[PDB]
């Protein structure tokens, strides 16, 4: 079974330099050409390069060229990918993909940015009026000010998933924030807990924030 | 570098129904075009090899053909999870990527579900003052939000934020939020969130009282 395992994200000043790592496992790794594909909203799927592990010799997208490097290490079966002078641009994520295409890494997330990791405040979204005596009602959760992306977030630990939209997050400054919602009958809310449950790993915080009605 | 112009950019089709996107490269390439499908929090995954030859696990629904330098690809028998983003790929040694498909369903229209939220007490501790507004689950994408305060429209502070279409019932949903200092959001007592949308010429208003 052939794996691809990619290191984990990345958080990189701008022009600062950023290595990736790609372990191979379950073929020979020395056989076959190691891809690198970059996946951002901007710029779609663009090819970076190609590296034949066995003799080192790469071939690149003209647009990289002059700041990214591949290499292998042969005796590890680990191929990697330098990326210098980084900006806001090449934060994106990075897969290795193994010749012709159909094992690919994980993929790693680069952030290049100047901010620091940062937890987030997370509030509750309860409705400014009473709920009508048999009715759907609708609540969220703000997640504020985090850095860098992702957060995760659930709603009774998973067990609510009916209505459920979480918004991709937005910069408000150096820092992302998101909403998510979930919509719930008027006889489960407040009679029972609705709980949002926000994880940031960057930051290894996990928040739990119990919804309750206002006033 | 070759030219893999991939087209259309953009699909909108019904369930169970079929679309078709054309690659055709700048040179001959031998047949060796693959298919990608992309789906949010998901890696590529190659659909079709070397023109015409299906993954495994991959149905048959999903097919290739062409030579030389123009290719097709279809999809038949459309399911509400087909949507992402789709791209051919000239693989052989130097890649190159199509620019991509992304693929929509079409379905009937649906107004949005509209909620307002005023600034919880543990934001209004730490001085500042978000306001929420939620648009939940409506059809086409098209939408476009207005705020007001005391009945005074408002575009400072203002984001926004749409999702990808929902891969269960083809809607949409979007969330506009005002974040204002603590002591401005108390100088005022309206604040109002206003959908327009092509389900109705009038827009679903939905507001509260600071002072409840
Ligand atoms: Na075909």
């Amino acid at each position: 079974q052939v794996k691809l395992e990619e290191s984990g994200p990345e958080l990189v000043k701008p022009g600062a330099s950023v290595k990736i790592s790609c372990k191979a496992s379950g073929y020979s790794f020395i056989g076959y050409y190691m891809h690198w594909v970059k996946q951002s909203h901007v710029k779609s799927l663009e090819w970076i390069g190609r590296i034949n592990p066995y003799n080192g010799a790469t071939r690149y997208n003209q647009n990289f060229q002059d700041r990214a490097t591949l290499t292998v290490d042969k005796s590890s079966s680990t191929a990697y990918m330098d990326f210098h002078s980084l900006t806001s641009e090449d934060s994106a994520v990075y897969y290795c993909v193994r010749w012709p295409g159909d094992y690919w890494g994980q993929g790693t997330s680069v952030t290049v940015s100047s901010a620091k990791t940062t937890p987030p405040s997370v509030y509750p979204l309860a409705p400014g009026s009473a709920a009508q005596t048999n009715s759907m009602v609708t609540l969220g959760c703000l997640v504020k000010g985090y850095f860098p992306e992702p957060v995760t977030v659930t709603w009774n630990s998973g067990s609510l998933s009916s209505g459920v939209h979480t918004f991709p997050a937005v910069l408000q400054s150096d820092l992302y924030t998101l909403s998510s919602s979930v919509t719930v009958p008027s006889s489960t809310w407040p009679s029972e807990t609705v709980t949002c449950n926000v994880a940031h790993p960057a930051s290894s915080t996990k928040v739990d924030k119990k919804i309750v009605p206002r006033d | 570098d070759i030219v893999m112009t991939q087209t259309p950019s953009s699909l909108s089709a019904s369930l169970g129904g079929k679309v078709t996107i054309t690659c055709k490269a700048s040179q001959k390439i031998n047949n060796y075009i693959a298919w990608y499908q992309l789906k949010p929090g998901k890696g590529p995954r190659q659909l079709i090899h070397y023109t015409s030859k299906l993954q495994p696990g991959i149905p048959s629904r999903f097919s290739g053909s062409g030579s030389g330098s123009d290719y097709s690809f279809s999809i038949s028998n459309l399911e509400p999870e087909d949507i992402g983003t789709y791209y051919c790929l000239r693989y052989e040694d130097l890649w190159t990527f199509g620019g991509g498909t992304k693929l929509e369903i079409k379905r009937a229209d649906a107004a949005p579900t509209v909620s307002i939220f005023p600034p919880s007490s543990e934001q209004l501790t730490s001085g500042g003052a978000s306001v929420v507004c939620f648009l939940n689950n409506f059809y086409p994408k098209d939408i476009n939000v207005k705020w007001k305060i005391d009945g005074s429209e408002r575009q400072n502070g203002v984001l926004n934020s749409w999702t990808d279409q929902d891969s269960k019932d083809s809607t949409y949903s979007m969330s506009s939020t005002l974040t204002l200092t603590k002591d401005e959001y108390e100088r005022h007592n309206s604040y109002t969130c206003e959908a327009t949308h092509k389900t109705s010429t009038s827009p679903i208003v939905k507001s509260f009282n600071r002072n409840e």
